[PDB]
């Protein structure tokens, strides 16, 4: 019940979001 | 603000109701107090609706009772008994209420000698000349004191000087052996 | 581009500007002006296949730009070059930390609150910037 | 001192309001009680403003109702229903109030047979000849007992002997399925 | 909803009862207040039933007392004393009540000089012209201040202008040295 | 006994006071209710002292308001607003009170159209023909609903049938955004 | 049931008592309010017994005060001040009460200019034409605002229209800086 509180990172795999540049 | 979920009296839900009509002849404690019930409910959940005529044939001062039978199943020595009343009288008589306890071998007592009634005073919300209101409770031993009787409890309404006229309201009363579950938004 | 803190509105000035939600399908769409079709003119009855070829190439440069090279610095990186932070006047990021904020629940214990809970989030954290050399006068700002 | 953030009734905020004017013809329970609403709100958040004339055309004793529809979404069997009333009557009649529950296939009941109304007595703050005030609540089963009806709840105002005249006040009532968040200085 | 098990006054159960009849001659504090008891109970559990005639032979304004003897066993300096009253008077006199403490070498005081009575005001539920009701308590030192006396406590009923007539009700009072156990459905 | 440190309303200390004298012309909700203030305090801490003459020049039934401006600083959506009133009227009119909310671009509203006033009913302690008393609170959204207005809150006093005469008392009211620290002997 | 050990006002025990007799000439706030005390107690524990005659020599409307001196020892900015009153008036005047604060270089103020009195409204239990009752408290800053004065606190009793006649009751009041220890059967 540690991870269950925090929405995953989806760090595995390639890049999905192209939005024009770096966005925090 | 936060909702207050605790109450001194919780009126029965959808059950134990009865409407009383006609005349109601109050009486002095020296005599036999009128138990205006033949259809006396008893889950010690009772809601009696009043739409009668307060008639002073006998005494000009006195009282009448609305009763309900106590469930004697519980092994607990005594439990709480709450009542909630709202009565508007046409004729100024300054009503007054309270909880009472009395035994009887009979299943449907039509009246009870004043000497056989036990009293339990309660916070009376209002006591104007024409309306008495109260919602409170009291502790009462629930087991039959005299082997073989049934135990009754209810509210009694008295007056120092009654006045012939119509009376209307609700006399609710219950023995707490269950607290009605309720939706509490934050749980 | 507000000129003075006084040009800022109530909320902004007191709490800071608003930022983007964490990235997801609906909060990280391709820039709104993304091309959905690229037209190429053609003589009434023929098409210059050589031009068509160039047309695509040109498009490619346009796309790359829209999708991820909107900032000058990123275009130059595209060529395998680089730019000082002075080139486009970008603040220099010295240290970036991130962490989850967890805590505990407080149990309700009175007649009506029994069986109720209140979440108290309380997280400890370290944010450490390694010895940095300040080449010119300025400010070291740290934000959350 | 410390501020008391819990209350027996929380009046709706900025919503569910309606003003009732004109005449109000109270009736006896043997007949059909007047539901002085056609614009019956229902987030079971209701605030009805009264500035009417209490008229005794029908019966000299009786009652009228201010109702609001119950939200039956909750899977909980029953939830609390609070009301807050303040009524000043020009003609001494000793008002009396209480919460009620009644079903109807209709969306906007204009009246309800007294026999179809269920009662729930409440702590009545004041009950002078000219003004009745109360702020309390009661537990009520919220699901329709007869498949296909809508469930209504509200406060009823009765009298043993009404007196033609102006009446003014506010009849607020709400079903608790949300506790309004509030600024508590020490949190 | 949840049942409220705490109360400001708990009336004695099945014991310490007595009925007072006949006349009751109220008196001014400058004189000797009537202690309408010879059969003065004392588990400091007392329930006195009233069905008498308020008679103005002496003064037109004044008061009478219903008392009960305090148990002085407890080593605790002082304990709480609750009372619960409900009185309907035939003649408008605007009753008023309160808890009192007074000592006496006598076991059954028939009256007590007003100068020897100590007062303790209480939340008075209702105070109409014809009925006074209250259910509250106060802190009182229970040990005899003058070596050799008995300590009495009880409720006093006064009026600025009494009116000859019948009075009826119940004057219950108790010193808390025991909290009556009660069935709580959820334990 | 233990001292009760929580209260439904805490009157401002040494500040926000003002005395209102002269005449007070109550009005019907169809018109413009009198805001008997030009020196309208606003730490939403207000104590208004009344020693005026209730005059029925306009309507025989109606109401007047005592208001105070709300502090809109808090980011909290809404906070509690308590009031404490004590009014004795020379002429029997059966007063009635309650909390109200209304906006106005003006800093010192002298009156407010009844249609622009929002109501919040409260536990009314007493409502005799000559005196109304209450100490309670209600939840109210504190931010201006119409960009550019000021938010006012206060208590309103109404009557079904007023009676020309003197009125005297205190109308205190406060928005809770601070709980006054107090000496608690056991801490 | 469980005994309620918390109270809004705890009357002093065996100390700080005084009886007030004779006439009491109420006055308007524009003048000097009567402080019916020369033997002004002050452990801010005070119990004043009333058995006087309400006389309307000066104004027909107005008020009188029962005061007690505040102990200014505590370093705490302000502490709670409770009062408990029960007054029956022979002549219908609809009394009204409340807590007040006023300073004076004098040790035994016989009267105080109305302009120098600060008000603190309280939950008034009853307010019939002939009797006012209340048991409540309020927060009050206890340190002298003007270097060199003594701080007084007490309850004030007012009326829109007084009526010459006898008055009887008790005006108790105390500043909480000690909670009276009490026997709690279950500890």
């Amino acid at each position: 019940m540690k991870k269950a509180r925090r929405s995953p990172s989806r760090r595995k795999g390639a890049r999905l979001w192209y939005v024009g540049g770096s966005q925090f | 603000m936060y909702q207050n979920f605790v109450t001194k009296h919780d009126t029965a839900i959808q059950t134990s109701r009865f409407s009383v009509t006609g005349n109601v002849i109050p009486a002095a404690p020296t005599g036999n107090i009128p138990v205006i019930n033949g259809g006396s409910i008893t889950a010690e959940r009772a809601v009696v609706n009043l739409y009668a005529n307060m008639n002073v044939s006998t005494s000009s001062d006195g009282s009448f009772i609305v009763a309900m039978k106590v469930d004697t199943s519980p092994t607990d020595p005594n439990c709480v008994i709450s009542a909630g009343v709202n009565l508007s009288f046409a004729g100024t008589s300054y009503p007054i209420v309270g909880i009472v306890r009395f035994e009887s071998a009979s299943e449907q007592p039509t009246s009870i000698a004043g000497s056989e009634v036990e009293h339990y005073p309660i916070e009376m919300s209002v006591g104007s000349g024409g309306v008495c209101s109260a919602r409170d409770c009291a502790t009462v031993d629930i087991h039959p004191r005299t082997s073989g009787n049934n135990v009754f409890v209810g509210v009694i309404c008295s007056s120092a000087k009654w006045t012939s006229g119509r009376v209307i309201g609700t006399i609710a009363t219950t023995q707490v052996i269950h607290e009605y579950q309720v939706l509490q938004p934050l749980k | 581009t507000e000129a003075n803190p006084s040009n800022l509105n109530e909320d902004d000035a007191r709490y800071g500007f608003r930022c983007c939600h964490l990235k997801n399908i609906w909060s990280a769409p391709l820039p709104p002006e993304t091309k959905l079709a690229e037209e190429m003119g053609i003589e009434s009855n023929s098409i210059d296949i050589m031009g068509l070829q160039a047309a695509y190439a040109q498009l490619h440069t346009e796309q790359e730009r829209t999708y991820f090279m909107q900032r000058y610095r990123d275009v130059i990186s595209s060529f395998g070059g680089s730019t000082s932070y002075d080139a486009d006047n970008r603040p220099l990021l010295v240290m970036h930390t991130d962490f989850w904020a967890s805590g505990y629940d407080v149990d309700g214990t009175d007649q009506s609150s029994l069986g109720q809970f209140s979440g108290r989030v309380q997280q400890t954290f370290k944010h450490s910037v390694p010895r940095f050399f300040v080449p010119e006068h300025g400010v070291m700002m740290t934000l959350a």
